[PDB]
RNA sequence: GCCAGCAUCAGUUUUGGUGGCAGGAUAAAUCCAUAGGAAUGUAGCUUGCCUCGGUAAGUAUUAUAGCCUGUG
RNA sequence: AGAACUGGCGAUGCGGGAUGAACCGAACGUAGAGUUAAGGUGCCGGAAUACACGCUCAUCAGACACCACAAAAGGUGUUAGUUCAUCUAGACAGCCGGACGGUGGCCAUGGAAGUCGGAAUCCGCUAAGGAGUGUGUAACAACUCACCGGCCGAAUGAACUA
RNA sequence: GCAGUCAAGCGUUCAUAGCGACAUUGCUUUUUGAUUCUUCGAUGUCGGCUCUUCCUAUCAUACCGAAGCAGAAUUCGGUAA
RNA sequence: UUUGCUCCACACAAUAUAGAUGGAUACGAAUAAGGCGUCCUUGUGGCGUCGCUGAACCAUAGCAGGCUAGCAACGGUGCACUUGGCGGAAAGGCCUUGGGUGCUUGCUGGCGAAUUGCAAUGUCAUUUUGCGUGGGGAUAAAUCAUUUGUAUACGACUUAGA
């Protein structure tokens, strides 16, 4: 029908600030800063007060009005991660051979280790990317935490490590083994 | 083309056991006078069993729009053939006058449904008089209150071929 | 540690924008937006200028950055009035693009012995230009 | 009017431009194209590759060197558009294409004089925004071409040295504009201004 | 076609209730109203069928209605100038949760003394605070899950192991025949805000630590034309 | 003798400027007068309001803006 | 493989359909000027990269009669319509609570309690709740759905047409 | 292919004038894996040697998906010349 | 090889030539954004202004641009010399120093022009030499023939010898 105008809202909290220009957004907070290139899609920001954003479409069509509320979630999701951060928790499973999982530093780089999946010789690496941490956490048997600022490149990064160890010709109603992520979170889980 | 709208007044032709025939009145949509006679006939030979060398035509008159700027909203109510069937439609234009409806409504139906003027009949317009009696939602997105939209990425022709700068869609 | 957002600033198509006509009868002449009719197309109406109420596309005009104040579907002498009240002649004179617009017509309703008398006086005021700078 | 039109290629669709610049040759006007790996071609990437490919399995089949050669320059790409826009065999439009030159970048002495645009061909004023388009370079590299990051590296350079020249010729004119703007209020000021000037 | 969401298939017996529904509940509240003497609005929020058909069965002389809020708040004409008595307005804009309506002729303090008394256990709730602690040895977890005694119980079934852990956050294996996570885990303590997680393993858990009891707003006598505000909580 | 230029005409044709009339609802409009009306509701007034009068919702047919319809 | 009427080619150039006996326009002494037919006006190529309203994005788009052939059917691609419904007494989506009692209805079964099967299909209390829509257990449990209620607050759902 | 029951569209709004997609049963037993020594073959202007390309409608090799796929070995699909 | 060569100058004869007739007049990036000016802590900053086409900007008066006399300025510009830098994508061009010397329409005066006859491009910028005259400087190789065999139908290839 072609639309005349359409608007989504942003809700910024207290102790954050954003900073639009070109359609490229700066978030500062209490944890870091985030910045991405929004330049692809066409709309318009508006600074109502100093704790509201206000994105707007004017003259669009059904697949240009679809993109109004993936950019409010992505922004959504840039000052969620400067003011919670996201924490996502992997567990390993095996039945005969025990996957041994380290982090390594090849030529300064940073890398996960991982090494006898299913009695291989292989060694599986595959490398952290650029702001996420990686904790083994105490108390809690076979698992792994990942935590960063940018939920992209944090669940990238587990979709990864998950995907680097599959089961290959075999059966897998009987062989049980391999990294899977159980929990996806904040850092500051509440308040 | 662009519209005019007439009115067509015809008649029998008198005769024995029927002296004074009852006249009819159409109000067509044409271009011209000549087609608007046609078009008289044609409708009036579906209707009645009266051709054009059984009747006469009484008379042929113009009609003008009654305040040609004042913007309405009119209800067009068509039929029309399709490849399969024929079918019923009811439509919304806003506009100032009845023959500009009309020609909107002509280019809509060829953009829309590819169907030409041979295959399209005006059943009715109207003006719908009150808001909260607009059904489409197409034209309800411009009975809102203080109405403002801006024109984005302006686009300006030029001569000379070349150019000494790089252009600047602002507005 | 304010937000910035800049991004934009619109001319607006809405009642009381005032109009520049580009193309037609009516060229080089204002008027007033007083009934928006769909996305393409407004009802226009400037009286002083003598341009006659009219449906348009808005193709063939450009907006310019005047607006005043006028309610929806005002007719002429109500348009003339507030036109009048709200003196948007004088601010359209005073713009840069209107004397862009006077200084071209000028430039070309020149004669032979003006445009000799422009090219002596450019070369008057050129001595003393160049004289003045290099030595500042 | 010129004596050598000079076109910066960046930003514009490639038969749109190859019709002009046609048909301005065939009227008798010398043309000089720069920045070829700029130019852009409406439709996704993905297509124009595909297109690429269905020209580039035309061969002649009883001996490869006698057939259509595939050459894989922007330029290149650019001539071929323009030579099936001309009659090129005959000498009327032999002499046309002779008019013409095509270079990837801005190589000397190109690099000190003044670019042009040519706006019925421009891809902002030109294409609906949303639609996808495809970059010349990009195309050219992936089908075989081998400069692209020497060109980059020398457009670059040239750009820094045509900022250092824009500096200095921004600060001069600032100056002049100062020196006439104090002449002004004078009374062969106020003459001029009577005259239109 | 137009790229739209589908609804779920569904075959069932049941069908939708409409307006009718609606019209003969309005019409009753308002016939018993004019027939009982006694119209008392309670709130009843939080309550199982089975303790319900128990009230119902001990006031089995009165009437209880148990419809929706605003269709009983139109049939007590909540508008400032609207009844079918005189000067039910109070009683009206009174209502304000999932109120109920028992419409009875016969007392006006053991009506309200009664209700003092029925007061019996429910489930862990959800809103509210519990009080009973309880934490889940490091062994093989059981269905009373240490609440009842050492070879009395059953052990847990294996077909919840995955409701237990991807939809309670509870570390579990199974790792010889049953579910038997590793370290003992606390669900929830004393005086503290109970969460839904925490209010859905206490009753997979099967615990009762809350209780219900009734709480009645006001009452009204038609004969006299009035309503007694109580705090009967 | 060869090749041209200008003026005044005739025949054919193409492209501008301007004047006088006729018709139609003796254009329909705009504009002026007058009766009725409404809301995408102006003044006024009243309200959980009240950033110290900003806004929000309720009355009110021209008032400290206007519009529509009929008749002349 | 044969007939009927008319128009053509053969016996015929010219403008157009890129190309062609038969199609469209038009029939021909030698020239000049003007206007057109059919067909066209981005460049090849003479002539508007005219004006106006819409539709369409194709990982073999589509582009002009003869003539260089393809529907019903399928599409969670988009556009416009038709007929039914629901909705401030609060509709659609989402979260949360209820989802009861005779009764573990009757046969079959080592055991099957709504959920391996045959029969069946009732009654009460309800605001509503199936002698059960699925997951599930040896059988039970537990969960979900059908159906009602609280919170949020504006239009939404189906079938069909082209 | 023949015969019968259906039943969404239908006979450009009729169901049963008269069609009728998707289905569904019947009919074709040396009817309890039995007999059948059978190649019940087709082919008359082509066949063979030598040699080169192209298609994909994929046999093998490469990578994936499904299956009561324990392993091993297979079967059915997708891309791919 | 009857004075042959290189580099730089013209007496004279010429060559027009896909087509001179004031000037090809240098940021980069974006377009749902920029340019320019100003201010301050120096920014994705505050304020102001512009665009809606180069229809611009620079240049432009004088016999196809003559001969002279003054005023006012310390400017503009041509022409060779000169001091330095910079440029490798196909640099082959750009900036600058300091003196000579011409012109100046920035302003004011004095002479001259005719007959090309009422129009006829009415010839005005740019090039490579030639006959030897004019000034310094530079003194070579290749092929055939003879020979080799890392080569070979023949040519060609690869070696040796004043
Ligand atoms: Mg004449
Ligand atoms: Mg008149
Ligand atoms: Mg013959
Ligand atoms: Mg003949
Ligand atoms: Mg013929
Ligand atoms: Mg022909
Ligand atoms: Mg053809
Ligand atoms: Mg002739
Ligand atoms: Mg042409
Ligand atoms: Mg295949
Ligand atoms: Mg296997
Ligand atoms: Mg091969």
């Amino acid at each position: 029908m072609k639309y005349i105008q359409t608007e989504q809202q942003i809700e910024v909290p207290e102790g954050v600030t954003v900073s639009i220009k070109s359609r490229i957004v700066k978030v500062v907070g209490p944890r870091g800063t985030l910045t991405k290139n929004l330049k692809h899609i066409d709309v318009t920001f508006t600074k109502v007060n100093n704790q509201l954003i206000k994105v707007a479409v004017h003259n669009g069509g059904r697949k240009h009005v679809a993109a109004l509320r993936t950019v409010k979630s992505l922004v959504d999701n840039m000052i969620t991660g400067v003011t919670k951060g996201y924490k996502y928790k992997m567990r390993y499973v095996y039945a005969h051979f025990p996957i041994n999982v380290n982090i390594v530093e090849k030529d300064g780089a940073k890398f996960i280790e991982v090494r006898n999946f299913l009695g291989d010789k292989k060694i599986r690496n595959v490398p952290v990317r650029d702001g996420v941490t990686i904790e083994f956490s105490t108390n809690v048997k076979d698992e792994i935490v990942l935590s960063g600022n940018s939920v992209e490149d944090v669940s990238q990064n587990a979709a990864d490590l998950q995907q680097i160890c599959r089961v290959r010709n075999k059966d897998i109603r009987k062989f049980l083994d391999g990294i899977y992520v159980s929990h996806k979170g904040f850092i500051t889980e509440d308040l | 083309a662009h519209f005019k709208e007439y009115q067509v007044i015809g008649r029998r032709l008198p005769t024995e056991s029927v002296p004074e025939p009852k006249l009819f009145r159409m109000r067509i949509f044409a271009s011209n006078e000549v087609i608007a006679k046609s078009r008289y006939w044609y409708f009036l030979q579906k209707l009645h069993k009266v051709k054009k060398a059984s009747g006469e035509i009484v008379s042929i008159n113009q009609i003008n729009e009654a305040h040609p700027t004042k913007v309405k909203n009119f209800g067009v109510w068509v039929r029309y053939d399709s490849r399969s069937g024929t079918h019923n439609m009811y439509k919304e234009i806003r506009d100032v006058s009845r023959v500009a409806a009309v020609e909107t409504l002509y280019q809509d139906m060829a953009a829309r449904h590819r169907a030409r003027f041979r295959s399209i009949h005006i059943l009715k317009v109207a003006e719908i008089e009150k808001t909260a009696d607009v059904k489409r939602q197409y034209v309800k997105q411009f009975l809102t209150k203080d109405l403002k939209f801006p024109l984005p990425h302006r686009v300006q022709k030029s001569t000379k071929t070349f150019s000494y700068k790089r252009p600047s869609t602002f507005y | 540690t304010d937000s910035i957002v800049k991004a934009s600033n619109w001319r607006l198509v809405e009642v009381g924008r005032v109009v520049l006509i580009k193309k037609g009868q009516s060229a080089g002449k204002l008027a007033a937006i007083v009934e928006i009719i769909d996305q393409k197309k407004v009802l226009i109406d400037g009286p002083k200028a003598g341009v006659p109420r009219q449906a348009i596309n808005l193709g063939q005009v450009v907006l310019t950055p005047l607006t005043f104040a006028l309610p929806r579907g005002a007719r002429t002498a109500t348009v003339s009035k507030k036109w009048a009240a709200a003196a948007v002649c004088e601010k359209w004179a005073a713009s840069s693009w209107a004397k862009k617009i006077a200084q071209r017509e000028r430039r070309a309703a020149l004669t032979d012995f003006e445009r000799f008398q422009v090219m002596v006086l450019r070369k008057q005021k050129r001595y003393t230009v160049k004289k003045a700078l290099a030595k500042a | 009017v010129e004596p050598v039109v000079v076109i910066d290629g960046k930003g514009h669709l490639v038969g749109r431009l190859a019709s002009v610049v046609a048909k301005q040759l065939l009227n008798g006007q010398k043309i000089v194209v720069v920045r070829a790996e700029e130019l852009n071609i409406s439709g996704e990437f993905f297509r124009n590759k595909l297109k690429y490919h269905d020209f580039l399995r035309k061969a002649t089949a009883f001996n490869k060197t006698r057939g259509p050669f595939h050459f894989r320059a922007p330029s290149r790409i650019f001539y071929k558009a323009l030579r099936g826009m001309v009659s090129h065999k005959t000498a009327r439009g032999k002499a046309a294409l002779e008019r013409l030159k095509v270079f990837e970048g801005i190589p000397p002495p190109y690099d000190k004089k003044k670019r042009v645009v040519v706006p019925q061909a421009l891809r902002v004023l030109r294409l609906k925004p949303g639609r996808k388009y495809t970059t010349l370079g990009k195309l050219s590299t992936s089908v075989g071409w081998k400069y692209e990051d020497v060109v980059a590296k020398l457009e670059a350079k040239r750009k820094v040295s045509s900022a250092e020249y824009y500096a200095k010729k921004r600060a001069f004119t600032k100056k002049v504009a100062s020196a006439n703007a104090t002449a002004a209020e004078s009374d062969v000021a106020k003459q001029l201004a009577a005259l239109g000037y | 076609p137009r790229s739209k969401r589908s609804k779920l298939v569904t075959l069932a017996q049941t069908d939708k209730k409409g307006r009718e529904n609606k019209e003969r509940i309005f019409d009753e509240v308002r016939e018993a109203l004019d027939t009982y003497r006694y119209v008392w609005v309670l709130h009843l929020d939080d309550v199982r069928t089975p303790v319900l058909q128990e009230i119902r069965t001990s006031w089995a002389g009165s009437k209880l209605i148990m419809g929706k809020r605003k269709v009983l708040q139109k049939a007590l004409g909540e508008k400032r100038e609207e009844e079918y008595k005189e000067n039910l307005y109070q009683l009206s804009k009174l209502c304000s949760g999932v109120t109920g309506l028992l419409f009875t002729d016969e007392d006006v303090n053991t009506v309200k003394e009664y209700f003092k008394s029925y007061v019996r256990s429910d489930y862990s709730r959800p809103n509210t605070k519990a009080p009973l602690t309880f934490t889940i040895p490091e062994g093989i977890v059981y269905s009373r899950g240490g609440q009842i005694p050492a070879e009395e119980d059953v052990p847990m079934i294996h077909s919840l192991e995955p409701t237990m852990r991807n939809k309670f956050e509870i570390p579990t294996k199974i790792k010889a025949g049953k579910i038997t996570i590793d370290s003992p885990y606390l669900v929830c303590t004393e005086g503290e805000k109970l969460d839904v997680r925490q209010a859905l393993i206490l009753k997979q858990f099967g615990i009762a630590a809350s209780e219900f009891k009734v709480k009645v707003s006001a009452y009204y006598d038609n004969d006299s034309s009035t309503v007694e505000s109580t705090n009967i909580n």
